[PDB]
């Protein structure tokens, strides 16, 4: 299940719109260092 | 022509969500709240009447002025009259402040005043104490800051220093001087105030002072007026206001209105439907209006809003200033007021009086039914005319405090609530004004009403207020006003426009406020909201969903109720809604629902995965606004399973 | 916990109640300055439609006038003419140059934001009649919209952007319907409604090769879609998705450079593959009406609905501008990978491999 939701966040990480890509990158980077 | 094709074309990506930024408006510093509420706990009536004796300084005329507190002292004999005036004076004050310990001092000594003031200070150390001084029977106050009392035998006028008098009384206190050269007392009081400030290095703003006259001026000797002209004004305004009205040149315009008809005016000062209660109500409106237009906002809330009795004294002081001016007398106040005697509203007061007591011949003799004054109607008409071209931020409407006074009755309550809403609509600057004038505790009191006609008006008014000042969520929960709105949100016949405002009001009361979340949960909001979740109105669907999301924000009890009702299932329908506002609000609520799992039973985990996959099918969505909230929603999923998502992240490395 | 971000959505929504409600909106005001400037734009538009229609009735003369010749930093990939305001957006691989053809000056210079592998294939002008926008579909899928693109007092502003799909990418704007049909390497033609910002219909293409071109018809559902293998399908979205396919005629074998449709009720799909042979099909017929063979190695082509000029290109610098019947008019002597007609004026842009942009005119 988490694999699927992490793949979703990858799509939001590569968003055309900058604001969505930025906020998605912050939340995705806040996982890595835990 | 080829113009109808142009006008009839959808402008794609040209709406509020596109042009304006998706950002919250910065809340202004709401300073309307009162810092503290004062309570006048006790009152000191020091009466140096010296009935039956005349002060040597002033050679009184043979008629002179005899009436004191509307009592002829020489009719009753000396001793009884002094007791009677003290009793009546208490009653008069009890009209304005009925719940205070009164303690009369009748021709007192110095020790008597010392023990009196020190006792009242002990009773209310931190609360205001009123000191009333009536020096009509003693010589005029000296330049050296002294006030005269008697000796035990009543054979010598003993002086009393204002310094020692302001020693025994404490810091929060108010002083009323009704004597001839009363300005001298105020000057020397401020001197000893400055003298104390100089001694403090190696009690001024707190101490209020009212004085009948300037130091040079003398009190009027006119047989028509009562000797207690100042106190009467402060304590029985309507009584002298009508007697003064009958003394001016404008009486020629109304023949057959003497003082004898004024004596026998019917009614009371409470019943606003009577003729006497009408004038008292009008007078309270006119005085509160003059004050708001003339004084700076800071000093208005200091004097006219903090505590009732002070506000009443200053209200009636404005009338004293006008009347005494017409006899070469200038009253004096410690917080100096700008001259209000020439205000336009005073002219309106004359006409209001004129029309009210032109009927008295027919009311007394013929027994005609008292028709009410058009005053409040015409003032609301003026406020409405202002609103028509009121879009610009011009000078505020003079009549705003009258609209407040109109809310107190029922006769014009519907019209006022309408206009007040129309005004608040103009902008957030206006709602700030209406909160500063002090509309809040009256709009909140109307939530105790059951008149269903009020329901659409109060819903409107409260949405505008809570949009500006969200802190009022505290007050609405205390008074159980959230039940009033719950009823409106469960009324199919109420239009969907007003039901939308109700859902916003609830979404503010609940917003990040555990007391409001616990209170609305017990009022069964989630069940009511789900009943309205499939309405044909996209504004309601949006807010109802945000409201649903906020109630279970870090509150597992509101989540469990959602699980029983199975809200998350009913919310998936909004995930395919046409309007992208609703889709976004739906993503918000489903995210906030997930975020507060707090390691519950296994059921929760299977539900969270069901809510995940239903959200995980909103990736290929056109609006990035929705996709942004989709991240914040999936943030809640990461926060709940931070230990689990670390396992997935480490795998693919 | 500081990583917890909170959007301003719930706070922005509450702003709806701070603004006034009861009063008449600014648009309904007949004497408002926005409506008068909008009526002035619509008055200028109706004039430009009338003046251009009068030139068409006079016929089309030979077109050889060069208004200007400037040079861009990048290769011109796709060109479009704004219908009324003279704004000729000439995008490049890593920028979008906005040129002019009356002053003759550089007005703006964007960066699209797409990676190095991607390329801006298609471009449109949304709301061309007034308050126009610029849709910019990237080949990988990314679509994005730019406002205030050639303004004095304003900067670049990306309105919205969303990954579509997932040749490159092809688009056909439909102002009146409000729809937008993305397509490319996938075997699907999505139809993104921009009022509901959701994919309404997913029409199956029924074709292995990539949808190289895509053109539709106003006031009807006639989605034409050329393909890389050669075929030109037609799908009607009114019927069921399985039944959406209507005709499948195949008389080519190459990438379709530009399967363009005319706005008339007598629709004619003028398809020209890399082979360079024209075959005028109809939607109501099973086989071609006319046949033409023009250039052996065709690279890029353009057509104009109002004037039936098939603006061809050539490897050998030629620019053959023939009619649909196949008559010779001009052979303008200079990979000419972008030509672009105006929707109204008979102006024809051309763009060779060299980064040089011209603007021609018919006297």
């Amino acid at each position: 299940v988490y694999t699927q939701i992490w793949r979703v966040l990858l799509h939001l990480a590569a968003d055309p719109y900058p604001e969505v890509s930025d906020v998605a990158m912050k939340v995705l980077n806040s996982i890595a260092y835990k | 022509e080829a113009d109808l094709t142009d006008w009839n074309l959808p402008l794609a990506f040209m709406k509020k969500r596109h042009c304006e930024k998706i950002e919250g408006s910065k809340s202004l510093a709401q300073s309307w709240r009162m810092k503290d509420r004062m309570k006048t706990v006790s009152v000191a009536l020091v009466l140096c009447l010296n009935v039956g004796v005349d002060p040597p300084d002033v050679v009184k005329t043979t008629p002179c002025a005899r009436l004191e507190c509307w009592i002829d002292p020489l009719s009753m004999g000396p001793q009884k009259a002094l007791e009677t005036i003290g009793a009546n004076l208490q009653k008069q004050y009890e009209n304005w402040q009925p719940r205070a310990r009164y303690k009369q001092s009748l021709d007192p000594t110095v020790d008597e005043v010392k023990k009196l003031c020190t006792s009242l200070r002990r009773n209310a150390k931190e609360e205001r104490v009123l000191f009333h001084y009536n020096g009509h029977g003693v010589p005029r106050p000296t330049v050296n800051g002294e006030v005269w009392v008697f000796n035990k035998n009543y054979t010598q006028y003993i002086p009393l220093s204002i310094y020692d008098l302001q020693t025994w009384m404490g810091s929060p206190s108010i002083f009323v001087y009704d004597c001839s050269n009363a300005g001298l007392i105020v000057k020397s009081f401020k001197q000893f105030a400055l003298q104390r400030e100089q001694e403090l290095e190696v009690s001024m703003k707190n101490c209020i002072q009212l004085a009948a006259c300037e130091a040079t001026e003398l009190l009027p000797m006119i047989p028509d007026l009562p000797a207690d002209l100042f106190t009467s004004c402060l304590t029985t305004p309507i009584k002298i206001a009508l007697r003064w009205f009958c003394m001016q040149k404008c009486v020629s315009l109304v023949p057959g209105v003497t003082l004898d008809l004024i004596e026998k005016i019917p009614g009371r000062l409470n019943d606003r439907r009577t003729p006497l209660g009408e004038l008292n109500w009008i007078f309270t409106a006119i005085t509160d209006t003059i004050a708001w237009n003339v004084l700076p906002r800071d000093l208005f809330q200091k004097l006219f809003r903090q505590d009732l009795l002070v506000a009443s004294l200053f209200r009636n002081f404005l009338l004293a200033e006008r009347i005494m001016r017409s006899y070469n007398c200038t009253p004096v106040s410690s917080p100096r007021l700008p001259p209000t005697y020439m205000h336009a509203m005073w002219q309106a007061w004359d006409l209001a009086v004129d029309i009210c007591l032109s009927q008295l011949p027919t009311i007394i003799e013929e027994g005609t039914a008292f028709r009410h004054s058009p005053f409040f109607a015409e003032q609301l008409t003026a406020f409405q005319v202002w609103l028509t071209m009121g879009v610009e931020n011009r000078n505020p409407p003079e009549q705003l405090p009258i609209v407040l006074q109109v809310l107190l009755s029922q006769v014009h309550r519907l019209r006022a609530l309408d206009l007040l809403g129309r005004f608040l609509d103009l902008g957030p600057w206006a709602v700030s004004l209406a909160l500063s004038v002090g509309i809040f505790p009256y709009v909140l009191k109307l939530l105790q009403s059951s008149a269903r006609e009020l329901r659409p008006l109060l819903v409107f008014i409260w949405a505008k207020i809570l949009a500006v000042d969200s802190s009022c969520q505290a007050d609405l929960v205390k008074d159980n006003g959230h039940k009033y709105f719950l009823s409106v949100l469960a009324d199919p016949y109420m239009p969907a426009e007003h039901r939308t405002m109700t859902a916003f009001i609830l979404a503010v009361i609940v917003n990040s406020y555990h007391t409001g979340q616990e209170a609305c949960l017990q009022g069964n909001l989630i069940a009511i909201c789900l009943e309205q979740l499939n309405d044909p109105h996209p504004l309601l669907r949006q807010w109802v969903a945000i409201c649903l999301g906020r109630i279970w924000q870090n509150f597992d009890s509101a989540r469990w109720c959602g699980v029983r009702d199975s809200a998350h299932e009913k919310l998936y329908s909004l995930l395919s809604d046409p309007i992208p506002e609703v889709r976004c609000a739906a993503v918000f609520a489903l995210g906030t629902f997930v975020g507060n799992s707090a390691e519950r039973t296994d059921h929760s985990t299977t539900i969270d995965h069901n809510v995940a996959m239903m959200l995980a099918q909103l990736v290929s969505d056109g609006s990035p606004m929705v996709r942004k909230e989709l991240v914040v929603a999936l943030s809640h999923l990461v926060v709940q399973y931070e230990s689990n998502f670390c396992t997935v992240a480490l795998q693919f490395i | 916990i500081s990583a917890t971000v909170q959007t301003g959505f719930c706070d922005w929504s509450a702003r709806y109640f701070a603004q006034p409600v009861m009063k008449i909106p600014e648009e309904h005001d007949l004497e408002s300055q926005i409506r008068k400037e909008r009526e002035w734009r619509f008055l200028r538009n109706s004039r430009v439609r009338r003046q251009a229609q009068q030139v068409i009735q006079k016929g089309i003369t030979r077109l050889d006038d060069q208004i200007f010749l400037n040079r861009n930093p990048g290769v011109p990939s796709v060109v479009k003419f704004h219908p009324f305001t003279p704004c000729i957006a000439v995008a490049d691989k890593d920028s979008i140059c906005f040129w002019d053809w009356e002053k003759g000056e550089k007005l703006d210079y964007f960066h699209n934001g797409n990676p190095r592998y991607t390329r801006v294939t298609a471009m449109e002008y949304l709301n061309g009649q007034d308050c126009s926008l610029l849709l910019t579909a990237t080949d990988d899928g990314a679509i994005r919209v730019w406002k205030n693109f050639a303004d004095l007092e304003k900067n670049p502003e990306m309105v919205t952007a969303w990954q579509g799909l997932s040749a490159g990418m092809v688009v056909d704007w439909e102002q009146e319907t409000g729809l937008l049909m993305s397509s490319g390497d996938v075997r699907i033609v999505r139809i993104w409604d921009t009022d509901r910002e959701m994919k309404v219909q997913d029409i199956p293409t029924g074709a292995d090769s990539c949808v190289t071109s895509l053109s539709c018809d106003s006031h009807r559902s006639l989605i034409v879609a050329g393909l890389g293998d050669g075929s030109i399908r037609v799908y009607d979205r009114r019927m069921a998705l399985s039944e959406c396919r209507v005709m499948t005629y195949r008389e080519h074998t190459a990438w379709v450079v530009k399967a363009s449709l005319q706005k008339r009720p007598d629709g004619h799909i003028v398809s020209v593959s890399v082979n360079g042979d024209v075959r005028i099909f109809d939607p109501r017929m099973p086989e071609s009406v006319n046949v033409l063979q023009i250039v052996k190695g065709l690279t890029a082509l353009d057509i104009h609905p109002q004037a039936d000029l098939i603006a061809c290109g050539s490897v050998n610098q030629f620019t053959a501008i023939y009619n649909s019947s196949g008559e010779l008019i001009n052979n303008i002597k200079y990979a000419i990978s972008c030509l672009a007609f105006h929707p109204h004026w008979p102006h024809l842009a051309v763009g060779s491999n060299d980064y040089y942009i011209s603007v021609y005119s018919v006297e």
